[PDB]
């Protein structure tokens, strides 16, 4: 139908992206060759949102794979689904960005970005009605972060009236010891506040605590983290990929979720939480899904929801279940907790049910919340940023690429202003 | 934004070029100044020694000037 172009950038972006393609490919009965082999037509109705149709009855993901180094792309070419991507849609350089946003945004990323844009253009042109773009990347490295945000800025220039959507992985010192990640993240957030329409915040700190505390994994790997990411991505794009009423395209989603243009950062949530392989013998009940998906322990961003207020919430239930019961359980959650929901956006929780459950589950639920408690994540990045920046530590890696300190002070300011806008709405009354 | 991106890479290039230029300059002034100092220090050592030759002809002349 209305086509979405997908771009994945950098190691993280390409790992989570690959993983998304595997998962939704299986949800739509498309196998590694591009051949459909399923038993429903719900699978094919809105396939064109994410797949182009090749002759021979083949489906090619509408996906562009970008990095400044070859590593993760030889690795994706030879993943399970690797042979599925169009080959001139792999765009890669040779030297890598060394976890430096300035290199990604200004010097090396600069070199490669016109080649990416040509592939994007080519994919656009062959779309009947393009809805827009979605990007997977982390904010704490150099390619996903600095190049990925350079891309967004260039795509916005050529396509100023399409929706831009990202899946932005937020860094945490529980997962990474690279010291400049708060610099890259703050510079990136600055770009995201200006140039995206929706951003899903996937917080490495949240994923790690989920894995450790709840899934009881003593030594989580990235693969463990990414398993939670891909469940989530599958969940949040359900409404775009199946027939339905609510949030069925990117623009309808943004009008339901974004009351003020800057506060477009979302907390996703998910139930049930599971670890790879290990087995799901008991289906959850509609009351369990409902309590779990609003649990703080099920949020992919480490924010405490009781610390803020929901401006808007979209909830998605999957698998065959009682719509009547979904309805009572949702009403029950809002009525029993009415004060976490801003009285000045009436009826701000929307609910969808899709009949097809995700692989290996009889049922799940995905939550997407625009909560003021997301300020906590920005505050954490800001505190890490300021501790270094007030002494100008590590700056020479950035100015050696031509950046000025001013650019840093601006990013910091824009982000401090974001945090206070969320605070203003947490306290607004009616 | 696109004009700014251009300035930044330009500034990078400029600062790198300037680092090289200054190093070339400082290297060449140090070399020629070291060359001069070393020449002087050897010129003076040799002329001191030349003055030993003048004085030794002067001592021998003075001898044969005694009758
Ligand atoms: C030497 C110590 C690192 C291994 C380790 N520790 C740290 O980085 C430090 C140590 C001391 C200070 C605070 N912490 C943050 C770590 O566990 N890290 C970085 C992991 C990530 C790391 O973990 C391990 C145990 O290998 C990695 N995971 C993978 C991984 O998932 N690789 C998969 C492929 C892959 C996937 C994504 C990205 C790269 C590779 C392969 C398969 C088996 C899988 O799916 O699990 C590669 S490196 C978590 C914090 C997320
Ligand atoms: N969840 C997750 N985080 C990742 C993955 N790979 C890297 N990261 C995190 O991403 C940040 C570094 O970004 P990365 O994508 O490797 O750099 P890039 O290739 O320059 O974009 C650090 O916070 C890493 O912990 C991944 O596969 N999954
Ligand atoms: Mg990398």
């Amino acid at each position: 139908m209305r086509e979405i172009v997908h771009i994945q950038a950098g190691q993280c972006g390409n790992q989570i992206g690959a993983k998304f393609w595997e998962v939704i490919s299986d949800e739509h009965g498309i196998d590694p060759t591009g051949s459909y082999h399923g038993d429903s037509d719900l699978q094919l109705e809105r396939i064109n949102v994410y797949y182009n149709e090749a002759a021979g009855n083949k489906y090619v993901p509408r996906a562009i794979l970008v990095d400044l180094e070859p590593g993760t792309m030889d690795s994706v070419r030879s993943g399970p689904f690797g042979q599925i991507f169009r080959p001139d849609n792999f765009v890669f350089g040779q030297s890598g960005a060394g976890n430096n946003w300035a290199k990604g945004h200004y010097t090396e990323g600069a070199e490669l970005v016109d080649s990416v844009l040509d592939v994007v253009r080519k994919e656009s042109e062959s779309c009947d009605c393009l809805q827009g773009f979605q990007l997977t990347h982390s904010l704490g490295g150099g390619t996903g972060s600095g190049m990925g945000t350079l891309l967004i800025s260039k795509i916005r220039e050529e396509y100023p009236d399409r929706i831009m959507n990202t899946f932005s992985v937020v860094p945490s010192p529980k997962v990474s010891d690279t010291v400049v990640e708060p610099y890259n993240a703050t510079l990136s957030v600055h770009q995201l506040v200006e140039n995206t329409d929706e951003t899903y915040c996937i917080d490495n700190e949240a994923l790690y605590d989920i894995c450790f505390r709840t899934l009881k994994l003593t030594t989580p790997t990235y693969g463990d983290l990414n398993h939670l990411v891909s469940a989530t991505m599958s969940g949040v794009t359900t409404c775009l990929r199946f027939p339905g009423q609510l949030n069925a395209d990117l623009r309808k989603l943004a009008v339901n979720m974004v009351p003020f243009p800057r506060l477009h950062f979302f907390m996703p949530g998910f139930a049930p939480l599971t670890s790879r392989g290990s087995q799901q013998y008991r289906a959850l009940t509609v009351p369990e899904l409902t309590q779990q998906m609003f649990d703080a322990k099920n949020m992919m961003a480490a924010c405490d929801p009781r610390h803020g207020r929901y401006l808007t919430v979209a909830a998605v239930f999957r698998g065959r279940m009682s719509m009547k019961e979904v309805d009572e359980q949702m009403l029950n959650v809002q009525n029993k907790n009415s004060s976490y929901f801003v009285e000045w956006i009436p009826n701000n929780v929307k609910t969808a049910v899709c009949d097809i459950p995700p692989r290996g589950l009889k049922m799940s639920a995905t939550f997407i919340g625009n909560s003021t408690a997301i300020q906590e994540l920005f505050k954490r990045i800001s505190e890490q940023f300021t501790a270094m920046f007030r002494r100008k530590a590590f700056l020479h890696w950035y100015t050696g690429e031509g950046m000025d300190e001013m650019e840093f002070t601006e990013a910091e300011s824009n982000m401090n202003d974001l945090v206070s806008e969320y605070q203003q709405y947490q306290d607004a009354t009616a | 934004k696109r004009e700014h991106e251009r300035e930044v890479i330009q500034k990078a290039i400029e600062e790198n070029n300037n680092f090289i230029k200054m190093a070339k300059e400082k290297l060449a002034q140090k070399m020629e100044s070291n060359k001069e100092n070393r020449e002087a220090h050897l010129a003076a050592m040799l002329e001191r020694l030349q003055e030993k030759d003048k004085h030794a002809e002067e001592v021998r002349k003075n001898k044969e000037l005694k009758e």
